[PDB]
């Protein structure tokens, strides 16, 4: 939990223009970004040596009609 | 010690008023009454008088919770006169032998509490004393002391008697009020308190017959003399209905801090077998846990000294036993008593008191398991603190009393039954072959210990 | 929001012309004293005046031609439900929940 | 105390059996209400119930119906009172009532033996009625005679400090009418 | 198969548990108070072409009224014959009662 | 008039003289209850709503204890959760194993609160057995199975006060207390059947609706 919290903050500090917020649950770190911040944050997480996420496993969505932008 | 408060306890002074007055009855009364309810209550808070019901609350302070009655509106002062607890006989002796002493104290106490009327609730098992106490009531009415013109003063006092028809639960402070009003008699939740809101909507105060019967002395005799006996703040003289497995069960009137050994030699005979044969002691009453032998070595009768060792001086019904008896059956009988007497409205005591009863009956025969001994202890903790009236607390303390001090005896009982029966019994008493055939439990020892009847 | 978003949802035209939806908050049930199912707003569709349910002749089932009979939506704000209904161009009608009136309850009141 | 709380009409008991106070019991009943304030006269069910019990012999359903009528109460608030208290007999109960305390302070003086001694003579068990209707044995909880533990209670009397050889005096006498002196 | 007690009374008390577990919604139960007061079912269907043969109904039955017999050889010519109504399932419980006991005796403790 | 209090850190503003449970229910804290209904007089006998107040050793029946000013009320101490499981372990001591055959099956408060606030295991294997009661017949509309009553007196309080039908009450004492009418007579009120909704358990169920459906179907 701590190490993802540190590494989650590191990404936010590196890219304050894009990372709206980050969250940690057990052993899963989530980065929340706008649609216009997607290609930037994805590229950073792919190329930065400290975080080389070359492999994308899943692309999905979820419907929450109550929110203004339903799809997540 | 001289100057016993109740000397007619052996019936050698007379119950009629004429012999009552020469005994030390009404005198300086109007001067006491016309000293104000402020002087009487200020005496009592200084007195050190505390309730004889078992709570240990200051009797004098209790009276100061009542509101003043400028128009003398019908505020009642219920004079509790039930025994209830097994082994207690103090209340019977005061009513049956010294009736006018109680009636004197009620008026004096009622004067302090701005009251008008006083009800003396007496059990239905004291049927003859109910008629007898009413006979002593007639002698009180004729003297003109109780009525709309009390002793000629502008303050009045009225007395009525409300007989009960048999319920241990009615001995509560709130159950007592309900039974007068014609309800079943189940205790109420404390707010609003009877000091504020009680009988018929008017403020009321419940006091034991023993507590009221002592006020005539304390009011008339000095007032500072009271603090002399016992320890500090556990002050006053006290009746004791010593009984059980003893040489001579009898009643005394000793002070507080009386050591048990001195109390088991000076009077009340002694152990049936000697002090080395003592098994257990149930002071106060069946409510408190039964102390072991070693606790009694420096036991001093106090509202709190007995509390330090886990017991208490509730109704001073000090019980002394011997080692030629099975305490498991003796405690089991208390459990089957609180069950049969619990009013049955709160969930913890309506059901949990049956949970205890269904288990002590398996304990007394030893048909259980060794870990189940501490199972029932966890049950007794699930009852205390969850009930409205203190009967639930009084039904769990005896169960802890057996476990706290006599644990190896229950284990030996179970180990006997393993050898006696030959096959170890599982949880709940079920043998290996016990089952249900055509509507009945078969091939298992069924404990018909629910009084059969 | 303001857009006619239904033109991209591919839903049949009849949900716009021929069916009526309802935005409501589920009421508290008399049998149970829980108060949790009455905190989310829901959308349900009215039944059909014929063909909502009819008995299957062979096995006695409950046949139906209503494809919205088992569709209930959930929300957490009332506005989100209304906004979503507006977005799809639904002919809805809102059912305002009743509000229980406060009454203080005192133990002592049984005698006073 | 026999704990059944649902009343079944018998040939001996039903609301169709009339019950009316005697001329004397009216005078006591009129003055029993004198202890309770006018707006709370319903508190006198417990006195009147036992007062009416003695006129008839037990606490019949007609008594409860009559008592409720007297004090302007629905008959249920009397049924709640009647079955809560253990001294109301909702059955013929016979002539006498043996009450044998079996609690622990009494059981320390061999209170079992008194129970065996009574069961021997009358051929009955606790909670039973004799074939003659003269007696009806009945166990009981504490009565206060614990310091004088091994105590029997017949009707409303006291016989403390007893033995199985002390039971011979009383159980023989009551049939003959020679009632020993209580105390 | 729907089972019976040795006395002959149907085991199912129309409790509708199996209908609520059933992942495929293959069960249809309609119940009411019987003529003599018993809580019994008058309609009970399993859509054997909709069941996934999963055993949840069997696990959820509090009285072991609904079980799955070891039979597998019951292929039918028409699909109407695979809509087992209460008459059909009770006739299976009688037919396969002995074999159900074989399995219940063996695997009773493991459940 | 209003007295400001905090329940588990949530500020509460209610009318003075209200009980704790209404204050807690306004703050959103859920306090389990059986005997408390918001249209009936307060009885405090089911002992399930117990909370802890800061200046006391004694647990408070939040359905009866009136609200104070500045009082701190706790509801989630381990001491309280021990009490809730103790009380739950007592109601189910004598309750029958009737849930499959009980018309209250999917909508019974004794199920959902026991699931949520009680323990997941029972510690009652006693060989004497549970308490059994005879079902009382009180008309053609109310089907009684008194084995299941948890002695909560909602039926008594409703019929006496709201309905004005004083023939329903508690007859007996302690372990033999038996809600009913003592003698056999039908309940006579045009509002008598609302007791079917108040009775939280299957003790009082609809007779016309008996055995016909489960609440999740409707
Ligand atoms: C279950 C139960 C039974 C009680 N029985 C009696 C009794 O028989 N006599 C008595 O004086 N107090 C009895 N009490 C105590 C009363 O509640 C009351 O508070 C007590 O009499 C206080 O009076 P006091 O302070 O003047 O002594 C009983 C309490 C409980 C819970
Ligand atoms: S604790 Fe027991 S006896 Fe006391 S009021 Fe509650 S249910 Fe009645
Ligand atoms: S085995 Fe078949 S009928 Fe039973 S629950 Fe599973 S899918 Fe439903
Ligand atoms: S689970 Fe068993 S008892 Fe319940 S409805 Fe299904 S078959 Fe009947
Ligand atoms: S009342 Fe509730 S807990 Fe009791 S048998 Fe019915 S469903 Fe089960
Ligand atoms: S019958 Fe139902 S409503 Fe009445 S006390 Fe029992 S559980 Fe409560
Ligand atoms: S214990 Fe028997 S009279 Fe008190
Ligand atoms: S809800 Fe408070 S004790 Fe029942
Ligand atoms: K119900």
């Amino acid at each position: 939990i701590e190490e993802l919290h540190k590494f989650g903050r590191y990404i936010m500090g590196c890219l304050p223009k894009f990372v709206q917020q980050f969250s940690v649950w057990k052993d899963e770190l989530v980065i929340y970004v706008a649609p216009s911040a997607l290609t930037q944050v994805a590229t950073f997480l792919k190329d930065h040596t400290s975080a080389q996420f070359k492999a994308c496993m899943d692309v999905t969505a979820a419907d929450y009609p109550t929110r203004t932008n339903r799809f997540d | 010690d001289s100057d016993r408060i109740f000397q007619n306890v052996y019936s050698k002074y007379g119950e009629d008023l004429k012999s009552s007055q020469q005994r030390g009855d009404w005198y300086k009364t109007k001067e006491i009454i016309l000293k104000g309810h402020e002087w009487l209550i200020n005496e009592l808070k200084a007195s050190g008088l505390r309730g004889r019901g078992g709570a240990g609350f200051p009797s004098g302070l209790k009276y100061s919770f009542m509101p003043p009655n400028p128009n003398r509106e019908p505020q009642y002062l219920v004079v509790n006169a039930d025994e209830g607890e097994p082994g207690t006989c103090k209340d019977r002796e005061i009513i049956r032998k010294e009736p006018h002493k109680l009636v004197e104290g009620c008026l004096l106490a009622g004067r302090a509490m701005n009251a008008t009327a006083a009800y003396i609730y007496i059990r239905g098992e004291f049927y003859n004393e109910a008629v007898a106490l009413q006979t002593a009531i007639n002698e009180a009415y004729k003297a003109g002391l109780l009525g709309k013109n009390a002793c000629g003063s502008g303050y009045d006092f009225d007395v009525y008697i409300h007989r009960g028809m048999g319920a241990y639960i009615c001995g509560e402070e709130t159950a007592l009020i309900e039974s007068i009003e014609g309800k079943a008699g189940k205790p109420r939740l404390k707010p609003p308190f009877p000091a504020g809101v009680g009988l018929f909507g008017r403020p009321t105060t419940v006091t034991n017959v023993e507590t009221v019967a002592v006020t005539p002395t304390i009011f008339r005799r000095s007032g500072a003399w009271f603090a002399s006996f016992g320890r500090d703040r556990n002050q006053g003289t006290k009746l004791f209905c010593i009984s059980g497995h003893v040489n001579e069960p009898c009643t005394v009137e000793e002070s507080m801090s009386i050591p048990l050994k001195e109390l088991l030699e000076k009077h009340c005979g002694g152990i049936k077998g000697g002090w080395d044969n003592l098994l257990g002691v149930v002071p106060g009453g069946s409510s408190v846990p039964i102390m072991p032998k070693h606790v009694c070595e420096d036991v001093l009768m106090d509202f709190d000294a007995l509390k330090d060792v886990g017991s208490g001086l509730g109704t001073a019904a000090v019980i002394v036993l011997n080692k030629q008896t099975d305490i498991i059956r003796a405690i089991q009988r208390f459990s089957a008593f609180y069950k049969h007497e619990s009013c049955g409205q709160c969930t913890p005591c309506r059901e949990g008191t049956t949970y205890l009863q269904r288990m002590m009956d398996r304990f007394v025969t030893g048909q259980a398991k060794e870990k189940e001994i501490d199972l029932i202890y966890e049950l007794s903790k699930e009852i205390e603190g969850h009930t409205i009236c203190a009967l639930g607390d009084a039904a769990a303390w005896p169960v802890q009393g057996l476990i706290k001090s006599f644990r190896p005896e229950m284990v030996e009982r179970i180990k006997q039954y393993e050898a006696k029966l030959g096959e170890s019994v599982s949880y709940g008493g079920w043998t290996s072959k016990g089952k249900v055939l055509d509507g009945k439990v078969v091939s298992n020892p069924i404990p018909h210990d629910a009084h059969h009847h | 929001t303001d857009l006619a978003k239904e033109l991209v949802s591919g839903a049949p035209k009849e949900l716009i012309t021929e069916r009526v939806a309802r935005i409501y908050q589920e009421a508290k049930a008399a049998t149970q004293s829980g108060q949790h199912n009455t905190e989310t707003w829901k959308i349900d569709w009215d039944i059909l005046n014929k063909g909502n349910r009819w008995e299957n002749d062979l096995m006695g089932y409950q046949s139906s031609s209503d494809y919205m009979q088992g569709t209930i939506l959930k929300f957490d704000t009332r506005e989100g439900a209304i906004r979503f209904a507006k977005g799809q161009g639904w002919d809805y009608y809102i059912q305002e929940p009743k509000v229980r009136r406060f009454v203080k309850k005192d133990y002592s009141a049984n005698f006073y | 105390s026999h704990m059944i709380s649902v009343h079944r009409d018998t040939p001996k008991d039903n609301p169709e059996i009339p019950f009316e106070f005697t001329k004397e019991n009216l005078e006591r009943a009129k003055e029993i209400i004198a202890k309770y304030p006018p707006q709370y006269k319903k508190g006198a069910v417990m006195p009147l119930l036992d007062l009416g019990q003695r006129q008839l012999g037990f606490t019949s359903i007609s008594v409860m119906n009559y008592v409720a009528k007297y004090l302007d109460m629905p008959p249920m608030r009397v049924y709640e009172v009647a079955t809560f208290y253990t001294m109301y007999n909702r059955k013929p109960m016979g002539k006498y009532n043996v009450q044998v305390c079996t609690t622990t302070p009494c059981q320390l003086c061999g209170s079992d033996g008194i129970m065996k001694a009574i069961t021997e003579h009358l051929q009955i068990r606790p909670g039973q009625t004799t074939p003659d209707n003269l007696f009806t044995l009945q166990e009981v909880e504490c009565l206060g005679a614990c310091v004088n533990a091994p105590m029997i209670a017949v009707n409303d009397d006291f016989y403390e400090d007893l033995t199985p050889e002390r039971t011979v005096e009383i159980l023989k006498g009551f049939q003959s009418g020679d009632i020993p002196k209580p105390g | 198969a729907l089972r019976r007690y040795p006395s002959g009374e149907e085991r199912c008390i129309a409790c509708k548990l199996c209908e609520a577990v059933c992942p495929a919604q293959a069960i249809t139960i309609e119940a009411e108070e019987r003529i003599d007061g018993s809580r019994r079912t008058y309609k009970y269907d399993i859509d054997m072409t909709k069941c996934i043969y999963c055993g949840y109904c069997q696990e959820s039955c509090p009285v072991d009224a609904i079980v799955e017999t070891p039979n597998v050889e019951y292929a039918t010519e028409t699909r109407e014959e695979l809509l087992y109504n209460k008459e059909k399932l009770l006739a299976n419980g009688d037919k396969w009662e002995q074999e159900i006991q074989y399995a219940l005796d063996a695997d009773a403790p493991y459940r | 008039k209003e007295v400001e209090l905090t329940v588990d850190g949530v500020k509460v503003s209610i009318e003075a003289g209200s009980s704790i449970i209404q204050a807690a229910e306004k703050a959103g804290v859920t306090i389990p209850r059986y005997c408390y209904h918001e249209k009936l007089a307060v009885a405090g006998n089911c002992r399930m709503c117990l909370v802890e107040i800061e200046r006391s050793p004694k647990l408070a029946a939040s359905c009866a204890m009136p609200v104070q000013n500045g009082m701190s009320v706790l509801t989630n101490t381990p001491k309280i959760k021990k009490a809730r499981e103790g009380v739950t372990e007592m109601l189910l001591e004598n309750h029958p194993l009737d849930c499959p055959v009980c018309d209250q099956g999917g909508e019974c408060d004794l199920q959902e609160q026991s699931l949520r606030y009680g323990s997941d295991r029972g510690r009652f294997h006693e060989i004497v057995g549970k308490r059994a009661v005879e079902n009382k017949a009180i008309g053609p509309l109310i089907k009684t199975s008194m084995n299941r009553c948890i002695h909560c007196t909602r039926c008594v309080r409703f019929l006496n006060d709201v309905a004005g039908a004083p023939e329903f009450g508690t007859a007996g004492r302690g372990n033999d207390m038996q809600i009913g009418t003592y003698v056999e007579r039908n309940v006579n009120s045009e509002l008598s059947a609302n007791v079917i909704d108040l009775c939280p358990v299957g003790a009082l169920t609809s007779k016309p609706y008996a055995f016909r459906a489960r609440p999740w179907e409707l």
